[PDB]
RNA sequence: GGUUCGAAGACGAUCAGAUACCGUCGUAGUUCCGACCAUAAACGAUGCCGACUGGCGAUGCGGCGGCGUUAUUCCCAUGACCCGCCGGGCAGCUUCCGGGAAACCAAAGUCUUUGGGUUCCGGGGGGAGUAUGGUUGCAAAGCUGAAACUUAAAGGAAUUGA
């Protein structure tokens, strides 16, 4: 069983978090930074917050990441989850309307629609769910 | 001590205590 | 809240909801006070004034508040008579 | 049966007080109702009453504000003197500053200041606050 | 919004809103939102009032603006189907967001890191988002929800009767509240369409954005 | 204290119903409270089936069913393991359980 | 009470009066079995003659040989 | 021992953009700290010890006895609270039952009995209160009644101000828990309890938070 | 009339001891007809009549309206379906209506803000539903129904341990 506890996560965590900047996907650099930078008594310990720094930069520089709120978050959303496809899903040249929903169409002062099309009603009044 | 027993067994003594009765009238 | 001797004398008027007719206690934290802006009828824009109701925590745990609202914002000219 | 009409049509002005309604209607109408919700809307706090009727008992549709806690009626009609009015009151209402126990007298349906004003007393009908 | 000309539907909203499909009700009904329904289909699919959703939306969108400061509006949305719409809305009008897992005690337990206090509060669907309800009764502010015929209606201030269900009738709904925030304040003119069309908030399958990029690639 | 709201039965409207025996033991339990199984088995279970197939005068041959419905009193149900013990919350509901095997 | 009719003054006098009779208190007062069970028969103080005296036990854990007269 | 404001309501009153405390309840602002209460009304703030019941919890080691404190405090003028905290230790459960009453401190509504001559003597209305089954009635008394009730919640009407009134108790009166909070409920809501003098249109007035918005955003993030 | 089952009883096992639990027989009874008997956890442990106060899915009866299927066949009309409404009938699901000690209750709510009409019934636990008296009954027993005396607890809901 290898298990790493809550201290080598969250130490593994916030450390990424503070210091994103200084590391990467190699274990021994990182090794020496967090050495560096976090005052760990214990070498042992040491590897396994380096160990678990690497696993979870390779888990961000894939995708997200539930744990870890460094700055990366706030622009990643206008790079490149701002696609826009050429032509709008909503712009399309014949729309399907009930004639029902005609109806109430007609009700509002939508009178005259140039880029409808009144589908045929449905026939058959089968629609719940049989019981059991 | 179940109340339907002490209830039967107290049947039983008001029996007995009518035929004593009944004997000694 | 006037004596006979014509001096207020309550520290404070609690407030008063605009859709129950009923007072709202000091610690009823469910109570609403909620403020509508105004459209200019030219211009489409804020205006700097505003419409404000309050809602008792009663109403909006029975679940009428929604209505409520509607029917006051109807009142007032916030939403179109025809709705 | 229903015995008391003005009883049950106070009550189920209450629940609907209780439960914030905007008008609550009542099924039967009569003379004693109309002079009941009279009295209460002279004094405010109900608003304003149509009266439906078909030839035969008629409903009333009474539209409601919040300034009604509780439209009470006490049963049976006891008979009050000027002298345990006080007492009644004492008892019926929440203070000496507000409340009003409508008891129906010799003049008509009025509350009870209006009945000591006359100097009369009369069968008690109920009471709202 | 009453009786107004320059806040009427135009013919392109009815266009979007058909092509959203947000007209579509849900197979149950509230008794709470019977009055934005005109009928009910063939098959039992109910038809939500556009002119009063329309309505309702511009209500919502008066109630925004009469906020005076942007970042103290807060708007949530733990189902990942408006995940993204619920975000760009508020980096659009400048409103802080909560970009799912509302953690409960955000609003009560002011130890709490991210301990919050907003003026008011837009989640978008009451039945996955019960929490910041019930938090908004112990914290007094005002709620505006996108509800569907399914939605119960406590704790709501304002409800926008839409097909919440769908992720393209969500994202239209949120870029056509951010729109009309907008246009309600001196950001944008009411002449000119806006620049970014309503497909930036559309959820993205992430089936549809391996798809994207094996057509682009 | 009112364990159930309906006391373990089905009796909503009789006050009285027509009692049945119990199959393991010779107990008598009213027909809505007592639980009912309905077994449906197959006369060869596991492994006999192949080999019977293939001892059978007639080729592709359907197996018969045999159909038995068993009723158990309370304690003789609990006891073999038909039904058992809820949370109190857990009590209340009663769709049946998955069938995917 | 329940019955509060205009006319139902006997019924709730007679009520009263049939069920105050329940009371123990109210039962044994009124009734002269107990006054008659009573030895000095509703007396403060009575005058009596000294027999012998009397070690009792007491109670449970409390126990003691108490000390009493039997007059 | 300098306070540092947590939520937005403490930093308006550090600031002292609210300068009384009446606001609050009047706009049902929930109070989450106590540097409020004492900065507000801490002149004339005075404390006591209603009962301390040592409730019992048994596992496998005997007992955890830990001790539950009953606090009631307030001014002498319209506001009061009651606080209820159970602790390991006396002092702490003492120490934290303090604040909780000073967090639940409520406005009172003091009415006139008859005529209405000088100062508010008395409750303005018969008011109930329960809590579990303790039910409290609260009767108004004309000047120089007197507090007519028991011990318990005779200190926290005086505490209340109301040097007036007669009460009813029901239920079993003697868990000082119920009866406290059942009174401290019935002075709670006189408040909420609608009156004829109320009837007029209320004018919705300034919200702290509109009203000091740009501050807000300004003194603090 | 007695098939089966089965008090009482007999026998065989179990058991330190079993007069029982298990098994074999087994009288009355369990079946019917005619007379009584009137007691049950005769339970919803929740009186009858009347008004009001949320929804949601259904179910039984009849009525009403309606796309569309399937039979009579040769179609109006009748069934079987489906979609809604109407009155009560057993009910169920969810809730900060409201209540209560809580379990839970659209009633067990509309109760200190206490009164719709009305019958019965309880005043700490035992003694005791006993004694006596009266009355009914073939009897078994039923109805009405105490006292002397003794005790500081008995009890209800709910929580934590074991
Ligand atoms: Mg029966
Ligand atoms: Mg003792
Ligand atoms: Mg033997
Ligand atoms: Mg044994
Ligand atoms: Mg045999
Ligand atoms: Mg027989
Ligand atoms: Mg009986
Ligand atoms: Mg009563
Ligand atoms: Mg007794
Ligand atoms: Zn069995």
């Amino acid at each position: 069983g290898r298990v790493r506890t809550k201290t080598v996560k969250k130490a593994a965590r916030v450390i990424i978090e503070k210091y994103y900047t200084r590391l990467g996907n190699d274990f021994h650099t990182n090794k020496r930074v967090c050495e560096e930078i976090a005052i760990i008594p214990s070498k042992k310990l040491r590897n396994k917050i380096a160990g678990y720094v690497t696993h979870l930069m390779k888990r961000i520089q894939r995708g997200p990441v539930r744990g870890i709120s460094i700055k990366l978050q706030e622009e990643e959303r206008e790079r490149r989850d701002n696609y826009v496809p050429e032509v709008s899903a909503l712009d399309q040249e014949i729309i399907e309307v009930d004639p029902d929903t005609k109806e109430m169409l007609k009700l509002l002062d939508f009178g005259s629609l140039s880029n409808l099309q009144v589908t045929q009603p449905t026939v058959g009044m089968n629609f719940k769910t049989p019981r059991g | 001590m179940r109340a339907k027993w002490r209830k039967k067994r107290m049947r039983r003594l008001k029996r007995k205590r009518r035929k004593m009765r009944q004997r000694s009238k | 809240m006037q004596n006979d001797a014509g001096e207020f004398v309550d520290l404070y008027v609690p407030r008063k909801c605009s859709a129950s007719n009923r007072i709202i206690g000091a610690k009823d934290h469910a109570s609403i006070q909620m403020n509508v802006a105004e459209v200019d009828k030219v211009t489409g824009r804020f205006n700097g004034q505003f419409k404000t109701y309050a809602i008792c925590g009663a109403i909006r745990r029975m679940g009428e508040s929604d209505d409520s609202i509607l029917r006051l914002a109807k009142a007032d000219g916030i939403v179109s008579k025809n709705f | 049966v229903r015995m008391n009409v003005l009883a049950d049509a106070l009550k189920s002005i209450n629940n609907a007080e209780k439960r914030g309604k905007r008008q609550v209607l009542i099924r039967p109408c009569s003379k004693v109702i109309v002079r009941f919700l009279t009295v209460m809307m002279k004094h405010g706090y109900i608003g304003e009453f149509e009266i439906i009727d078909d030839h035969r008992a008629g409903k009333i549709v009474v539209n409601l504000t919040g300034r009604l806690n509780k439209c009470g009626v006490i049963s049976p009609r006891f008979d009050v003197q000027l002298k345990d009015l006080e007492k009644w009151q004492n008892n019926l209402l929440p203070s000496r500053q507000f409340g009003f126990i409508v008891l129906t007298t010799s003049a008509g349906i009025m509350d009870h200041e209006e009945a000591r004003r006359k100097h009369t007393g009369g069968k008690i009908l109920g009471f709202f606050f | 919004s009453g009786a107004l000309d320059v806040l009427q539907m135009k013919e392109e909203d009815v266009l979007k809103f058909l092509a959203a499909g947000t007209h579509l009700g849900g197979t149950n009904l509230d008794f709470q939102m019977e009055q934005y329904i005109y009928k009910r289909k063939s098959d039992g699919i109910y038809i939500i009032n556009l002119k009063r959703t329309w309505e309702k939306l511009l209500l919502a969108a008066r109630a925004i603006v009469a906020i005076e400061n942007p970042a103290d509006v807060s708007v949530i949305s733990s189902r990942n189907t408006g995940q993204r719409a619920v975000l760009k809305f508020a980096a659009a009008t400048g409103a802080t967001p909560i970009a799912g897992r509302f953690t409960p005690g955000t609003f009560t337990n002011q130890i709490q890191t991210a301990f919050r206090e907003p003026r008011l509060l837009v989640v978008t669907d009451p039945r996955a988002d019960h929490q910041p309800l019930t938090e908004a009764s112990y914290v007094n502010l005002p709620t505006i929800a996108l509800c569907n015929t399914d939605s119960p209606l406590r704790y709501v201030d304002i409800a926008i009767p839409c097909n919440n269900k769908g992720a393209h009738s969500v994202g239209l709904m949120w870029w056509m509240l951010a729109r009309e925030v907008l246009r309600m304040r001196g950001t944008i003119s009411r002449e000119h369409p806006w620049e970014v069309m309503p497909d930036l908030y559309f959820y993205r399958d992430p089936e549809e954005i391996e798809k994207e990029e094996q057509a682009a690639a | 204290t009112k364990k159930r709201r309906n006391n373990g039965r089905a009796k909503k409207g009789r006050g009285h119903v027509q009692p049945i025996r119990c199959t393991n033991c010779a107990r008598c339990v009213p027909k809505d409270k007592a639980i009912k199984k309905f077994v449906i088995r197959n006369i060869v279970e596991a492994a006999a089936v192949r080999d019977i197939s293939e001892a059978s005068v007639f080729d592709a041959y359907v197996l018969p069913k045999l159909y038995v419905k068993l009723h158990y009193c309370v304690s003789c149900a609990i006891h073999s393991k038909v039904v058992r013990n809820r949370s109190r919350e857990a009590r209340k509901d009663r769709t049946p359980p998955p069938r995917f095997r | 009470g329940k019955c509060r009719g205009l006319r139902t003054a006997r019924k709730l006098r007679s009520h009263r009066r049939d069920q105050k009779w329940h009371d123990k208190q109210y039962k044994k007062a009124h009734l002269g079995t107990a006054l008659k069970a009573n030895p000095f028969g509703g007396a403060s103080h009575a005058k009596g003659i000294v027999l012998e005296k009397v070690g009792v036990e007491a109670k449970q854990p409390n126990s003691a040989i108490r000390k009493c007269v039997r007059v | 021992k300098e306070w540092l404001p947590v939520t937005k309501l403490g930093r308006l009153v550090k600031d002292m953009k609210i300068k009384s405390l009446e606001e609050i309840y009047l706009f049902s602002l929930p109070i989450k700290e106590s540097e409020i209460i004492d900065f507000f009304l801490g002149a004339s703030l005075k404390d006591e010890v209603l009962k301390i019941m040592p409730v019992q919890k048994q596992t496998r080691a005997g007992q955890r006895t830990r001790f539950k404190a009953f606090v009631a405090i307030g001014d002498y003028n319209g506001h009061v609270g009651l606080g209820v905290k159970c602790s390991k230790e006396v002092a702490t459960a003492i120490r934290g039952a303090i604040i909780l009453a000073k967090l639940s401190i409520v406005p009172v509504r003091r009415g006139y009995w008859g005529n209405k001559i000088g100062k508010p003597h008395t409750v303005p209305c018969k008011v109930t209160g329960r809590c579990g089954s303790v039910l409290v009635r609260l009767i108004p008394a004309p000047r120089g009644t007197g507090i007519v009730s028991a011990p318990v919640p005779k200190k926290l009407l005086m505490m209340a101000g109301i040097d007036d009134c007669y009460t009813s108790a029901r239920g079993c009166t003697a868990t000082l828990g119920n009866f406290a909070k059942a009174t401290f409920d019935a002075i709670s809501k006189t408040y909420s309890y609608l009156t004829p003098d109320l009837w007029k249109e209320t004018v919705f007035t300034k919200s702290p938070y509109q009203e000091f918005t740009d501050h807000l955003v300004k003194t603090h993030t």
